[PDB]
């Protein structure tokens, strides 16, 4: 028995809280150390208090979806605490569950928003590679992770990369059409179909928001950056050009598609506004920012790519992090 | 055991000397006012000509250590020819060189000396030796020149001519560095092969390899032609830059 | 939610760009100097320089050129801005209001682009066809010079090379040829471009590309005589022009790298150049005419002329003179002889015009218990570092120390009437295995001097192996008198031992004042340093005695007092340690969530952590436990400069995007989560680069309690010179204020026709925010210079809080005293 079989059972106090390092998905973030191990390990609080409707559902969801999940690019959920159980009678204990996960070195969001970090094309293929093959993994298993941001991507100095949050994450069905949240990734890495209404998407919604971060690694600033969705169905207009019945027969099903027009039948700049990123990746990023999601790449097809096909993971080039005394002042 | 003595050509761009603000055309001009100020002086003085180099390398060597800015050349030099009076065998008084230096130094340069010039060069000596390491003993390329001619054979008066002119070579190579960039055997094989050029003889049938292409090499073992080429360099840059002319 | 006011106390001095021209008049000759943010109108006369206008700009002044289009009677300006607004500028004059026109205005900003290595270049063709920028890798922006490009549109040519490392329009070409060094993976290389206006894309250029230096610096663009350009790198000075090649390799230039240029004849017979030494070369061009068939290179030479201080950009004007423009040192005006010196030397300086450079820190001391307050900085780096004393006079009065070596940390113990200053000197391995300073400083002439006998890393297996030529710093701690500023003592440190951190206060029961020194094992080879020592000193009877050590595993990049005890920040880690009977340190507790703990600020128990990344952390010291604990942090990812605690609810921050933020702490709500949230609620894009946070003010402090409009007093000072002042305000005097930037933006021109909220909005290169919770106070301030008309417009429709209790509308002589009454807080 035990290895991690037995759940629930253990409590908080063989960890001590560190600190709090984030928000999630539906609750905030905190990093802690076991006391036995002595592992840095990341929590995750639900709260369990609103006797509305008990366990929250969308925490059902992520334990339920994790635990199915195993990949060298998923942060696996380690195991599930609780808080103190009061007293013989089960009716008195008030207490939170917490969720226990892999603490990772570094994420996505500080290292780029800092702007410490700087990404070579084999950094870009070590990251990429490792992006696509967990999210093939997870999109064979039939699940959207719906919210790929710099903020889920974790890193660590070995050059090794994890998904994070999946509380947002579902399950698809392409035979069963069951209709789901239209407003669901942020709005700088919303596909174009989700903009436009679509309630019943595809996997390719999370293909849209990772090609929207291989554009950011090469200009180290995200592509569409926009504080309202018709903005936003702007800037990528003027990019991968406006949607259309040419280039996408079924944008007319899609229901704001009368109502969010851009301002002109734009022509796809996307390979002229590009010409700076290496052959093998323009190709890569051109079918990622598809409009059409039945014309948008697989995750599968990203790694069959001349960009990502012939990367081996032995290498894992990590990221080229700024030293010392060479920094801050006049120093180099 | 001994302490290493040589450095590379491109190491002296970073001497003391170099390093304090000093041009290269002012210390290697700092460097033949010493190199003929000892050897004037001694002249004068009458010394053997080992006594003279001696005193050279020394000062060579001591400004591989510190800067001319903050030890007088003329100062120092005389420290130089002064030990290597007792080194060598061939001493002279402390105040027979200050006599000496002040006919050949003018009112300026003779300041270096302060009020004392005896003194001034007597307190140097124990930085000399420190520096020095206590390694006394040097050599020449006069003894290896010789030692080289001896075991050659035909025109007494061709080897002679080649001799005299290698011989001015060598005196002339101690206003150079190469006293430090090479040791005193090379030195005076390249003094043996520039004279050889300049006169168009033929060494190598004077040598018990009459066929040995590469008459260097019975003197002196793994020796290119590239340092030979690069010290003959080094000693026509002083006929070419002065008003004397190669021997010929 | 938090509310605060900043205003500059000292102008941007440190000069980032100078040129010469025909603005003002086609007959004059002014040297435009350019400054942080600040354009300075000079008129070139025998005598020197004669002021005529100084503008302010709303942003960064990153390209700055003249040019005369055809038509035109004088040399219009354009300027382009760090945030990417460009405009072209004539210069007005009607009597005595002289102002500055803007001809044409927009933004140059590209959607998507990846900005350049070698940063922002500007350059114009010769027949001013087209401005030509170099804005992202793999893009040249060209903006046709049409009569009509009022809104300065522009076009992007593809561009193959990606990395280039400088570019400029070539002369004497038939078509506009660009001249451009690029960096690919088989080196640098040179090659050429036409550009098409007509078919806007690149035509083939008119000579090859060849291999040139591993280091190929600068690109110059020779005039029609010679023609071609001139490429300075590192060791080798090359001319290439069509099928002519010239290579000189001096001895000389080896020794300190190149990195600016200037013509000195128009034909372009004569060229400056300048090291990081100071030193000053001139690069001449031979010319072989025959009836001016050919005009071609014979060779080229470079002298020595003499030392200057470290310029960042030189020109030469007319009689002889050339400004010596100084980001790192005093800005000068030198005089060029045909003559040597006592020294061998060229060069006299004729002026001196005082740069604070980078103020690295600063301490507000009232030296004389005036009330008043002075200001010590230290300013400048490596021959140009100095300490500089400022204070209020009655303009400013600042007395200049020289300390000839680069200033790291300056403290103040007035027990021992001296300052404590850390520096540093560069010396080069010598032949004789040492090492050989190149100039003499403040360590090596102190009066007494000691170095630091300390074993405590003994061998450290760890005798790395030093290669001649290579240069090494000397660390060490200055003692300086507060009276003459004369070097009393300094202290040398261990070998390969950097000086980082350095606090003065008594700790535990011990009555004496102690400077202590954090300290730092660099080695190339460690990312990170591993190993670092906290070195206690007494300063008594004129000598510096070593009271005691402790070894840590890390740098020690700031410490501070903290109620006895001594908060030191190693690596990630923030320890307090102890100060036991024994006077020797000791660990009580530690703090670990850290990246690199950088900036640290105390107030009471609470403990404000300033990081590398991802921003600020509040630290509470929790004496029932004995532990630290954290609070609040706050969560959006930032590059911090420095940290500073204004109140016990409002936090200070700057960072390297030039922008400074208000954290605050939620309040006390009733979830954990809330509270462990630091809120950012004020945003401002300064423009500078904020190196040291300080408490104080140079005005006069009246004990007597007056409700005055700002509370508290926090001074910066910057890379470029600039000293400027924050401070709070109340809800309504924010509101007050804030009402009048709107009134006062509307009314006032600015240069270029940049958007004030443009300008101040906080700015990175991934998010662009509006600023909020900060007053320019600059802006404010400017209301004592419009005229009447424009006052009576923003004080229309506003209303006061005259009085107690009533909503009174204010006259505009009511605005006047709010105004007056915020210009004496600096
Ligand atoms: C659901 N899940 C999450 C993780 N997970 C593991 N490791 C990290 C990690 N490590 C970098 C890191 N950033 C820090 C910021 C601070 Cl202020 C501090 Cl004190 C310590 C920090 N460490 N960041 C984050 N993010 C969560 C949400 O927003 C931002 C980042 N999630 C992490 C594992 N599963």
């Amino acid at each position: 028995g035990q290895t991690e079989s037995d759940w629930g059972k253990r409590c908080v106090d063989k960890f001590d809280i560190i600190g709090i390092i984030g928000e999630g998905t539906y609750g905030q973030v905190y990093k802690a150390k076991d006391k036995d191990t002595g592992e840095l390990v990341a929590l995750k609080k639900v709260r369990l208090d609103n006797e509305k409707e008990g366990f929250p559902i969308t925490a059902i969801r992520e334990i339920k979806i994790l635990r199915q999940l195993i990949h060298r690019s998923v942060v696996n959920m380690k195991e599930i605490v609780t808080d103190k159980q009061d007293a013989l009678d089960f009716k008195k204990d008030k207490g939170a569950f917490y969720l226990v996960f892999e603490y990772m070195d570094h994420d996505l969001m500080g290292l780029l928003e800092s702007g410490l970090v700087h990404f070579s094309e084999d950094h870009i293929k070590s990251f990429m590679k490792q992006l696509m093959e967990g999210l093939e993994y997870c999109h064979k298993k039939n699940f959207l992770h719906r919210d790929i941001k710099c903020s889920n991507i974790l890193l660590n100095n070995s050059g090794q990369i994890k998904l994070a949050d999946f509380g947002l994450a579902r399950l698809y069905n392409s035979e069963e059409s069951r209709p789901y949240t239209n407003k669901v990734i942020t709005l700088w890495y919303r596909p174009p179909e989700l903009l436009l209404g679509e309630e019943r998407y595809t996997p390719a919604i999370d293909v849209w928001s990772c090609g929207c971060i291989l554009g950011e690694l090469f200009t180290k600033k995200p592509i569409f950056q926009a504080n309202l969705e018709l903005a936003q169905l702007e800037l990528i207009s003027r990019l991968c050009g406006s949607p259309c019945p040419a280039v996408w027969p079924d944008v007319i099903k899609l229901p704001y598609f009368n109502t969010m027009k851009p301002k002109k039948q734009y022509r796809r700049r996307l390979r002229e506004e590009f010409s700076f990123i290496p052959s093998a990746a323009l190709d890569l990023l051109d079918h990622m920012l598809t409009l059409d999601p039945s014309k948008r790449c697989t995750a599968e097809q990203t790694l069959q790519s001349d960009f990502l096909k012939d990367v081996e993971l032995s290498k894992m080039a990590p990221p080229d992090l700024p030293h010392w005394q060479d920094c801050h002042e006049l120093w180099s | 055991t001994k302490p290493c003595w040589y450095w590379d050509k491109k190491d002296l761009a970073h001497t003391p000397s170099q390093l304090e603000g000093l041009d290269p055309a002012t210390e290697a001009r700092y460097r033949r006012e010493g190199a003929r100020f000892i050897f004037d002086v001694g002249t004068r003085l009458g010394l053997h000509y080992d006594t003279l180099a001696t005193g050279i390398i020394y000062f060579h060597r001591f400004y591989m250590f510190h800067s001319f800015k903050q030890f007088p050349r003329y100062v120092t030099g005389a420290c130089c020819l002064f030990l290597a009076g007792k080194v060598e065998e061939t001493p002279k008084k402390c105040k027979d060189i200050i006599k000496t230096a002040r006919s050949l130094l003018n009112d300026v340069q003779f300041g270096q000396f302060g009020d004392d010039p005896k003194e001034e060069v007597m307190v140097l000596e124990r930085i000399l030796l420190q520096t020095i390491k206590f390694d006394l003993q040097v050599e020449h390329p006069y003894q290896f020149l010789l030692k080289y001619a001896k075991q050659l054979k035909g025109d007494k008066n061709k080897i002679q001519k080649l001799v005299q002119m290698a011989w001015t070579f060598v005196n002339d190579s101690l206003c150079t560095t190469l006293s430090l960039q090479w040791e005193p055997e090379i030195i005076a094989v390249a003094v043996m092969y520039l004279a050889g050029r300049l006169c168009k003889f033929e060494i190598q049938e004077w040598t018990s390899k009459p066929m040995y292409r590469r008459w260097w090499e019975q003197f002196v073992q793994d020796v290119p032609v590239d340092v030979l080429e690069d010290i003959c360099h080094q000693i026509l840059d002083l006929y070419s830059q002065g008003k004397q002319q190669m021997p010929h | 939610m938090s509310y605060n006011y900043v205003v500059t106390a000292q102008k941007p001095t440190a000069v980032n760009g100078c040129v010469t021209g025909h603005f003002t008049s086609a007959e004059d000759l002014n040297l435009l100097i350019a400054k942080n943010t600040r354009l300075e109108i000079y008129v070139v006369t025998a005598e020197g320089l004669r002021p005529v206008k100084e503008v302010g700009m709303y942003g960064k002044i990153a390209v700055m050129e003249l040019f005369r289009p055809k038509g035109e009677s004088k040399d219009l300006l354009f300027i382009l801005t760090a945030k990417y607004n460009a405009c072209i500028l004539e210069y007005k004059q009607s009597g005595e209001s002289i102002d500055i026109i803007t001809r044409a205005h927009g933004n140059v900003q590209d959607r998507i682009g990846r900005p350049s290595e070698t940063g922002i270049i500007g350059i114009i063709d010769p027949e001013c066809r087209m401005i030509g920028l170099r804005l992202y890798d793999g893009l040249f922006k060209v903006i046709p010079l049409d009569r009509d490009n009022k809104e300065l549109k522009a076009f992007n040519i593809r561009l193959e090379e990606l990395h280039v490392i400088d570019v400029k329009f070539l002369y004497g070409c038939q078509a506009p040829t660009i001249c451009f060094v690029y960096q690919d993976p088989q080196g640098r290389h040179v090659k050429t471009y036409e550009v098409s206006l007509r078919e806007k894309e690149f035509n083939k250029g008119p000579w090859k590309q060849e291999n040139v230096e591993a280091e190929a610096s600068m690109v110059i663009a020779v005039p029609e005589p010679f023609g071609g350009a001139i490429i300075i790198g590192q060791e080798s000075i090359t001319y290439h022009n069509g099928d002519k090649y010239l290579a000189i390799a001096p001895p000389i230039i080896k020794q300190s790298t190149i990195v600016c240029h200037n013509r000195v004849d128009p034909n372009g017979s004569r060229y400056l150049l300048g090291d990081m030494e100071g030193r000053l070369f001139m690069l001449l061009l031979e010319k072989e005419e025959q009836m001016d068939g050919t005009v071609t290179l014979k060779d080229l030479r470079v002298e020595l002329l003499g030392e200057t201080s470290i310029a960042e950009c030189l020109t030469y004007l007319d009689n002889g003179v050339v400004f010596v423009g100084s980001r790192l040192g005093d800005s000068q005006l030198v005089k060029l002889n045909v003559d040597s010196n006592e020294q061998g030397s060229y060069v006299v300086a004729m002026e001196t015009f005082t740069n604070l450079g980078p103020i690295v820190d600063m301490c507000v001391v009232d030296l004389e218990r005036q009330g008043q307050g002075q200001l010590v900085t230290c300013s400048g780096a490596f021959k140009e570092g100095s300490l500089r004393i400022i204070r209020n006079g009655i303009k400013l009065h600042i007395r200049t120390v020289p300390l000839y070596e680069s200033p790291r940390k300056i403290c103040y113990q007035e027990v021992s009437q001296c300052f404590g200053v850390l520096s540093s000197r560069i010396e080069v391995q010598d032949t004789s295995g040492g090492t050989t300073a190149l100039r003499p400083s403040a360590s090596t002439q102190a009066l007494s001097s000691s170095v630091s006998s300390s074993k405590l890393f003994s061998s450290s297996t760890a005798p790395h192996e030093t290669s001649f030529g290579e240069e090494v710093e000397v660390h060490n701690l200055l003692i300086i008198d507060q009276h003459t500023f004369e070097v009393l003592h300094a202290h040398q440190f261990l070998q390969n031992e950097y000086a980082l951190s350095l606090v003065s206060c008594k700790l535990g029961k011990d009555p004496n004042t102690y400077f202590i020194v954090g300290t730092a094992m660099v080695y190339p080879e460690e990312a990170e340093p591993k190993q670092g020592r906290i070195v206690v000193f007494q300063y008594s009877d004129g000598k510096l005695q070593t009271v005691a050590e402790k070894e840590v595993k890390g740098a020690v990049y700031s410490m501070v007092e903290f109620n006895g005890k001594l908060l030191a920040s190693i690596n990630s880690t923030v320890r307090l340690y102890e100060w036991t009977t024994e006077k020797e340190l000791r660990t009580e507790c530690n703090h670990y969530n850290n990246i690199m703990a950088l900036y640290l600020k105390t107030k009471g128990d609470f403990i404000l952590v300033g990081d590398l990344m991802r921003s600020v952390l509040l630290l509470a010291y929790k004496p029932m436990e004995g532990n630290f604990e954290e609070i609040a942090r706050d969560f959006n990812p930032n590059w911090m400069s420095a940290v500073e605690i204004l109140d016990d609810d409002n936090f200070l921050g700057a960072e390297n995007a030039f922008n400074l933020f208000v954290c605050q702490k939620d309040s006390a709500a009733t979830t954990d989560e809330e509270r462990q949230h630091l809120q950012e609620v004020g945003l401002f894009h300064l423009g500078e680069f904020v190196n040291v946070f300080c408490h104080g003010s140079l005005v006069m402090q009246n004990l007597g309690e007056t409700s005055t409009p700002t509370q508290g007093s926090v001074l910066f000072g910057t890379v470029n010179g600039m000293i400027g002042l924050v401070t709070s305000l109340s809800e309504s005097w924010y509101n007050l204020l804030l009402d009048m930037q709107n009134r006062l933006n509307k009314v006032i021109k600015s240069v270029g026709k940049i958007e004030h909220s443009f300008w101040r909005s906080f700015h990175t290169e991934r998010k662009t925010e509006p600023a909020t919770g900060f007053i320019d106070g600059d802006l404010i301030e400017s209301f004592l210079d419009i005229s009447r008309p424009k006052m009576q417009e923003v004080v229309a429709n506003l209303q006061y809080d005259d009085g107690s209790g009533m909503k009174r509308e204010a006259t505009a002589d009511d605005l006047i005293k709010v105004v007056e009454e915020l210009t004496r807080i600096h």
